[PDB]
């Protein structure tokens, strides 16, 4: 089965690239949800404010 | 000092001048190159020797 | 912008030829005043005539330098069906030397020194229809023995050594044939030395030669595969040889040729006379009865030009 | 050049020369040859004959003599040399 | 004669029927070539050579004759089929390349065949001078019966009657394998090609009896191979196999030329070095020979008829030094495939393995030995370049495969899961990685890809953190 | 630290004219000859202008051309007699005094030996390959082994010594008033007495077994038993003409042919050397700091500071010159490098 061991290199490959997608794209959605967050916190503030 | 002077007394003394050997079918101008190579031997075994007993001093 | 500088050099007769020696500091001069001058080139580029003498009784037909290796050498070959070895003879003492007259049966036509690596070898040929060649046994004592004799079967006006020092050619001359030869084609002959048999054999004519033939050249080999030579007719053509291929099991023949003419330039406007490469064989000169020197080089297309016209009050045309 | 044809060209003139004066002329490149003596035969029975002459200053007579003998037994010489 | 008729494929057809025609025929042709082969050189007459030159060419021939046959069956093997080489190997033209039952000889009337006459070849153990005549060129034999075996499935339709009997019959692999690494100092190359075909020939072997099912079978074999563990610090066996090879090299004394140029002889022996069937430069006898008899005409010495002997003596050290370079290549692009070998069996093995690996520990602990010893083996500054793209992958694989380990301990519960892992060796694992990552120069694009492919799967296993990101 | 002047010939000799030991005058001019052109020429140069009286000012100054004269031959060596004469050997065996007027800014022939080089037999004129001078007596040297001796004054040859050797001789230098160096196409350095009425030389020194050609030779200037010189293989010898016959230091120093040696003339702690590889190579003997330091024979005792002083990649350096603060240099690349700054 080498050349299945050479597919499964490839597959690992893949799987590494996937990984870093997942990594990011997790990332850049907790970015976003945290500046939501911050943005309904300020709102808050200034109506305490107000 | 004395283990250093004595080390390298022990390698000069190891590494004496090759004597030239004269292979039994040499062409003259091989002849001519021994004789060459066992002046240069004499020389280079007269300094080897002055130094050896400069270091065993 | 090529600069012509006019010389005052007071011939008893019109000289028919001017040679170079191999490194162009001395020149011979040759004239109907049966004589043979000598020229050397000052470091302030003037000529001075270092000796003057009388050579022959006979039309000097050609002159050649030997190669520096084997001294100062000339040979010359006439009409008086003989070829003359001289050794310039310095003492301010110059005074070229005869050393010896090869006398082997009509006019003497062409004489070529063979390159050096065959040794002090030289080739005449003569109006009989025969190539002969001589080696100087020693370099030193310039004795000349006949070693070969070719029979071209048709008269002989030019001859060319091979030049190429290659150990995977033998040796090779072209030769020519004057004859006017209504019929008779193949005026260019090719003969290689065959060890097998330590004889000339004729292993090319070049059959679309069939216009008298007045100068041959090879071109210098410069690593190519195949051999380029410039044969001068009523036009001028250049041929690409290559040597067919082979097998280590066996051999012993002239390895057959494939040839083509890859230029015939009709433009000379007469008789072209002569044909002479540069020292990189990427020039010709050719000259004809138009009054003419032309020029001719490849472009990096391998298309042959004209590259330069002259004239007869010495000017290059605009 | 090693060039051995040259070389052996040289000899012979150096050897005209000779033959013709008692002495060699440039003695001190003669004996220092060294192993440049064997580029030639002809070189080389030139550079052991002039070890046989320094032998022969050398008052070394016994050497100088059987120097000679091999040489000319070896027919390094020319045949005139005999 | 035979063997040369042999290497032509359409005549293979008449030549089976014409040796088919009559019983008592074929019998007796094929039953003589097997005795034949089954050399049996004087034994017990006080000496098989007591007289002279005379057995000695005996054994020669014998030899010779030996070879011949071996390649014979060879090529014909590959041609296609029913080939001479299926009648000789035992195999009915008659039954299905598939449905034949492969016996002992001399059960159920089984007739000796080849199979049976190269198992007891191999099988008596070759300490012997002879070694394997493919010393000087080919087949180490037992090449050629692995081959068989392998093709029994490689080549279609041998399927495996040659595995099932190597199994029951003969238990040929384990009481083979038993006795790796070959120390055939002598052709460290015959060594390594033994190696060779025996690693792809076991490792398909195990994948096609786990694809099955047979697990006390695996389990020995694994078991065996791996335990360096000492039982009733050795090192493992694929460990000791890897220990066997040196990826270093040693270097041939610079040419010296008193008449001649030195770095003109080294364009020359740059030049006619030709390429050998394994892509070696190499001129071979051809070039040398034929060569070194130009050189010698191309300098020509006249007058100083004088210095001959010289000049004799000169041209034999070259000589010398061109064959000992050749030889050296040789060695090399043997040792490459070797590796090649190992590397892509080991690995294929084990990772595509039904995971059955108990002491996921242990495996682990097997995959950092491994990482370490070929890290040190390769960070050498003697390491030979052609070796690097295969440590290269074989490192990519077993990384991946070691970070999905680790996060397969950190999905579990049982200071037991973190407790042979080390942090630290994490971190020298690192190390060493990184400073392989730049020991590699730009050439080796491929194997700094494999690389990064590793690193950034290790540091998907690190998503004590704080301590070792610092 | 060196301004570089295209020059479209090749120099085969620099040198600057001598100022006087009174002169609180820093060396501002300078005499190159040119070899391998079909006119070959004596040129006279100056490094600053005749007028900045700044001592401020960055010396960004190209050298200036103040005069030339055509040379027949190539210009093979040259020196200063004194600060209006210039002495060259040619290829055509030809010693030619020229006499620089420099209120006209012009060359003039003031004298010449059309036959000083010659084979005896041929009458072929022989390259005259090297010249020293010590007014008013200038010594020259050969390809037919000849050492010719003149006086500035004088019409004739004062001396010359006939088949002196049978090789090349290359360079020459004054050891003192009446004895010179000559160095050979045989590796030899033969000591002469011009007073000694033979021809063979009084001392003969070599390296023992091999025979490299020497090109160059110069004297240290304080200590006259110190001599350097330079061969075909880029080595720099160290000799003491009172010990022995073989040099007392062989300092690998080039990748080629070494084509001039000089030490410092006022600081002989500092050696300089030019060769083929392109290199101009500064040493320094005086970095450990009367034991010359040329000839500690203890590699632990006496550290040279070795120096290249020209970038990667010039052509042959055919020769060179120091005087005090400046050193100028000739080369193959057509090119005159000068630095005003060397320490």
């Amino acid at each position: 089965f080498l050349k299945n061991e050479k597919d499964n290199a490839l597959l690992s490959a893949i799987e590494e690239s996937r990984k870093r997608t997942f990594v990011m794209a997790e990332e850049y959605h907790r970015e976003s949800m945290l500046v939501e967050w911050e943005q309904v916190k300020q709102r808050v503030l200034h109506t305490l404010l107000a | 000092e004395s283990h250093e002077a004595f080390n390298e007394w022990f390698k000069h003394i190891n590494s004496p001048p090759q004597k030239p050997t004269l292979v039994g079918q040499a062409s003259f101008t091989e002849k001519v190159a021994h004789e060459h190579k066992e002046k240069k031997y004499e020389m280079d075994f007269g300094i080897w020797k002055g130094h050896l007993d400069a270091l065993t001093s | 912008m090529f600069v012509a500088r006019s010389i005052a050099a007071d011939h008893k007769d019109l000289i028919h030829d001017v040679s170079f020696d191999f490194h162009g500091r001395r020149m011979a001069t040759c004239s109907s005043d049966q004589s043979v001058k000598v020229w050397d080139k000052s470091e302030n580029v003037n000529w001075h005539c270092t000796a003057s003498w009388k050579t022959h009784s006979g039309s000097v037909w050609r002159v050649t330098w030997a190669h520096p290796e084997f001294g100062q050498v000339l040979a010359s070959c006439s009409f008086d069906r003989t070829a003359a070895v001289w050794e310039e003879i310095v003492g301010g003492q110059s005074h070229w030397v005869k050393r010896t007259t090869l006398v082997d049966r009509t006019s003497v036509t062409d004489v070529k020194f063979a390159p050096k690596h065959m040794g002090l070898m030289l080739a005449t040929c003569s109006a009989d229809g025969v190539v002969r060649i001589y080696e100087a046994p020693d370099v030193m004592n310039l004795q000349w023995s006949l070693q070969h004799e070719i029979s071209c079967k048709l008269s002989c006006s030019c001859i060319s050594w091979n030049p190429s020092s290659s150990r995977a050619h033998s040796p090779m001359i072209a030769v020519g044939s004057d004859d006017s030869s209504p019929n008779i084609m193949g005026k260019v002959q090719i003969y290689e030395y065959n060890e097998n048999t330590r004889k000339y054999a004729k292993a090319e004519t070049l059959m679309s030669v069939s216009d008298p033939v007045h100068d041959i050249a090879f071109a210098p080999n410069l690593g190519r595969s195949f051999h380029i030579l410039a044969v001068a007719t009523k036009d001028v053509r250049i041929f690409t040889m290559k040597p067919l291929r082979k097998e280590l099991s066996s051999s012993g023949g002239v390895t057959k040729f494939e040839n083509h003419t890859v230029a015939q330039f009709d433009n000379h406007n007469s008789q072209v006379w002569r044909v002479s490469w540069n020292i990189t064989g990427t020039v010709l000169a050719s000259s004809g009865d138009d009054g003419t020197v032309r020029l001719w080089k490849a472009n990096y297309m391998d298309n042959w030009k004209c590259i330069g016209v002259l004239k007869g009050d010495g000017n290059p045309v605009g | 050049a090693k060039d051995a044809a040259f070389a052996t060209l040289i000899s012979d003139r150096f050897l005209k020369e000779y033959c013709e004066r008692g002495n060699f002329t440039d003695l001190d490149l003669i004996d220092n040859l060294g192993s440049a003596m064997l580029l030639s035969d002809r070189l080389t029975f030139l550079g052991k004959y002039r070890e046989f002459h320094r032998m022969y200053s050398q008052e070394q007579f016994s050497e100088a003599a059987s120097l000679l003998l091999s040489l000319m037994t070896a027919r390094i010489a020319p045949c005139s040399f005999w | 004669i035979l063997c040369s008729i042999s290497c032509n494929s359409k005549i293979q057809e008449k030549i089976v029927g014409d040796f088919t025609q009559d019983q008592n025929v074929s019998q007796k042709l094929m039953v003589g070539f097997v005795s034949c082969l089954d050399s049996e050189e004087a034994e017990e007459l006080l000496d098989s050579e007591k007289e002279a030159e005379d057995q000695v060419k005996q054994t020669n021939i014998r030899y010779m004759t030996k070879i011949h046959i071996l390649n014979l069956l060879i090529t014909s093997l590959e041609m296609k089929a029913p080939n001479l080489a299926m009648f000789l190997l035992g195999y009915e033209l008659k039954k299905p390349v598939s449905t034949t039952n492969l016996q002992d000889s001399g059960v159920l009337g089984c007739p000796r065949t080849c199979l049976h006459s190269i198992l007891d070849i191999l099988r008596k153990g070759t300490d012997v001078r002879a070694g394997p005549v493919a010393v000087w060129d080919t087949p180490h034999l037992a090449e050629l019966c692995y081959q068989v075996i392998y093709q029994l499935c490689a080549c279609a339709d041998t399927s495996g009657p040659t595995m099932r009997y190597l199994r029951t019959s003969q238990d040929f692999l384990f009481s083979q394998l038993q006795h790796l690494p070959f120390s055939v100092e002598e052709s460290e190359i015959s060594a390594m090609n033994q190696m060779s075909w025996l690693m792809k020939t076991a490792t398909i072997e195990l994948r096609i009896t786990s694809l099955n099912r047979q697990r006390s079978h695996t389990q020995r074999l694994l078991h065996l191979l791996l335990d360096d563990m000492p039982t009733r610090k050795v090192r493992r066996k694929i460990l000791r196999i890897l220990d066997s090879i040196q990826f270093s090299n040693e270097i041939p004394e610079p040419l010296q030329l008193d008449f001649f140029d030195r770095s003109q002889i080294e364009q020359v022996i740059a030049n006619c070095e030709h390429k050998n069937r394994r892509g070696q430069t190499v001129c071979n006898v051809k070039l040398l020979h034929r060569v070194l008899v130009a050189e010698v005409n191309a300098l020509q010495g006249m007058a100083a008829i004088g210095q001959r002997p010289l000049l004799m003596e000169e041209i034999n050290t070259i000589l010398q030094y061109v064959v000992e370079r050749n030889k050296l290549l040789q060695c090399l692009h043997a040792k490459r495939h070797a590796l090649e070998s190992w590397r892509q069996l080991v690995e294929i093995i084990l990772t595509a393995c039904p995971q059955d690996l108990i002491p996921t520990e242990h495996r682990q602990l097997i995959i950092r030995d491994l990482l370490q010893d070929l890290h040190v083996k390769i960070l050498d500054d003697d390491a030979a370049q052609e070796l690097m793209p295969i440590v290269a992958g074989a490192v990519f694989t077993l990384t991946a495969h070691l970070s999905q380990s680790v996060r397969t301990e950190l999905k579990q519960p049982m200071s037991a899961g973190f407790a042979s892992i080390g942090d630290s060796s994490l971190h020298m694992i690192l190390r060493n990685l990184l400073e392989f990552i730049l020991k590699t120069g730009g050439g080796f694009q491929r194997v700094r890809a494999h690389l990064y492919g590793s690193l950034l799967y290790y540091l998907q296993i690190a998503q004590v953190f704080s301590k070792l990101q610092r | 630290k060196f301004a570089a002047k295209f020059v479209s010939h090749k120099i085969s000799r620099t040198r600057w004219r001598p100022v006087s030991a009174s002169s609180l005058q820093q060396p501002d001019v300078f005499a190159t000859g040119s070899w391998d052109n079909e006119e070959n020429k004596v040129c006279v140069w100056a490094t600053s202008d005749f007028g900045a009286t700044s001592l401020d000012e960055e010396y960004q100054g190209d050298p200036k051309q103040l005069c030339d004269i055509k040379h027949p031959g190539d210009v093979m060596d040259m020196q200063f007699l004194d600060k209006e004469r210039i002495v060259t050997g040619s290829s055509t065996g030809t010693v030619t005094i020229f006499r620089h007027h420099e209120n006209n800014q012009t060359l003039s022939v003031n004298q010449r030996w059309e036959q000083a080089h010659y084979h005896v037999g041929s009458n072929m004129r022989a390259p005259c390959t090297a010249i020293v001078c010590s007014s008013p007596e200038i010594v020259s040297v050969g390809e037919d082994g000849r050492i010719n001796c003149f006086r500035a004054e004088s019409r004739d040859v004062l001396r010359t010594i006939d088949d002196a050797d049978s090789s090349t001789m290359h360079g020459v230098t004054f050891l003192r008033t009446t004895e010179i160096l000559t160095v050979n196409s045989v590796g030899q350095l033969k000591l002469w007495d011009l007073r000694k009425q033979g021809n063979d030389p009084t001392q003969i020194f070599s390296v023992t077994g091999e025979r490299v050609p020497l090109h160059c030779v110069d004297r240290h200037p304080n200590q006259q038993h110190v001599v350097a010189t330079g061969g075909q293989d880029g080595m720099l010898c160290i000799w003491d003409v009172r010990h022995g016959k073989m040099p007392m230091s062989l300092l690998n120093a080039h990748e080629a042919e070494m084509w001039e040696v000089h030490f410092h003339p006022s600081n002989p702690d500092h050696l300089f050397t030019c060769s083929e590889d392109g290199s101009l190579w500064h040493w320094d003997a005086s970095a450990d700091s009367l034991a010359c330091a040329w000839l500690s024979t203890d590699p632990t005792k006496g550290q040279l500071e070795i120096t290249n002083l020209l970038p990667s990649s010039t052509l042959s350096v055919n020769s060179l010159d120091v005087l005090g603060q400046n050193l100028v240099c000739g080369t193959d690349a057509e090119a005159i490098y000068v630095t005003r700054r060397l320490f």
